[PDB]
């Protein structure tokens, strides 16, 4: 089975940045 | 052999309703022998009911996000509850807060509450004060018995 | 005969941290329907649980923290158990929580499940080992069990 | 007597990377009277090895720092895995984000995970997904028989 | 048991908002 | 160990 499909998963990935 | 059973949601994330006791559908976390890891108790979908008095370990886990909302605050407060959601377990309590939106998961665990438990006791997790929308990721129910 | 345990929680006043101050845990009788003290072979002293008898425990707790307490200063905390007297804290038994920014609400902290040789006359208590500002400590519990 | 384990790193902090083992050096948590915390069970530096078949409570402690990184969000999922990193343990797995930049330490504690487990069983804490610099400050892995 | 005063409770509370 | 080298500590100040 794939990690991906394994809880809990991110809600969302907003976009990466430089702070 | 102790009594003990362990209830979890790894498949779906849920929203947290007032009062509604978690869904935790799975008794079987080993993926290589995946049993039932349930001895003398059961495992109703949304909770585990005891079968045997006792002393007991009874604890749980939360991912909860905190940014699927355009509005805020977000905030929750979870108990353990016995035999009814709103018949919460003290010292079960927890609580997360943001004041603001963008607030992705956080972890929340119980403490390992030790608690005399009797036959026909059903333990369930139960949010009891809900501002925005709390995304419950993934959590689990454990019950384990002390002797 | 059973095993040697106890449980110590606060769930009815928040108090604020103050450094390597044990943390106040009043109540013993989590049950709400048939409360009754689960304490076997423990002492509750108020702000710790005292061992009675020796072996191998799982001790552990968690704590509910608010870092809103101040319009300058973001706060953060440090968090051990602590073996005998407060300074004597228990390495793998720390914990730690850190804000950046002032007004953050409630998080969450759970220690590890610590097991450990412990000895009569052993107090085990949840101390602040390091605090950044004012730390509201809303709720907390301790949990020692006897493994062997 | 039952088997046990408990294996932590209060040493030295380490950066999360992808399905590898997290370093647990120390198994002597008493200050007073040092001895490890080992009861037919084997910590091997990155986790612990099952002896003796049974059913097990199997948890772990991470303190993350997520802002020690050069890029936000910081965000990690996390779970225990059974014998390789990607054999992941359902209901094991925590997950914290923090989509800005105004975040130190935060803690994470899995369920107490209830399994059955097999002589030759390695027990290990593995980052599954990352998004920027991770940090774990301190991390436990905790092994013990239920019977 | 009434839910409001078992700690943890809330430490402060805003309405529900919106950022802007 | 002095508890200032104790882990967790805080990564910044």
């Amino acid at each position: 089975i794939e990690p991906e499909n394994i809880g809990p998963t991110f809600s969302a990935l907003p976009p990466i940045y430089i702070p | 052999l102790p009594a003990f059973g362990f209830a979890f949601n790894a498949s779906a994330p849920q929203f947290a309703s007032l009062f509604t006791p978690l869904l935790l559908p799975s008794v079987s976390p080993n993926p290589n022998i995946p049993v039932p890891v349930i001895n003398d108790t059961v495992s109703v979908g949304d909770g585990i009911r005891i079968l045997r008095a006792g002393i007991y370990q009874i604890s749980y886990t939360l991912t909860i996000s905190l940014d699927n909302s355009p509005v805020a605050p977000e905030a929750g407060r979870f108990f353990l509850s016995l035999g009814t959601p709103a018949n919460i377990i003290p010292g079960s309590g927890t609580a997360v807060r943001s004041n603001v939106i963008g607030t992705g998961e956080v972890d929340v665990s119980s403490g390992v509450i030790l608690i005399n438990l009797n036959p026909g006791d059903l333990i369930q997790i139960v949010p009891v004060q809900l501002i925005g929308t709390v995304d419950i990721r993934a959590a689990a129910l454990t019950v384990a018995q002390i002797s």
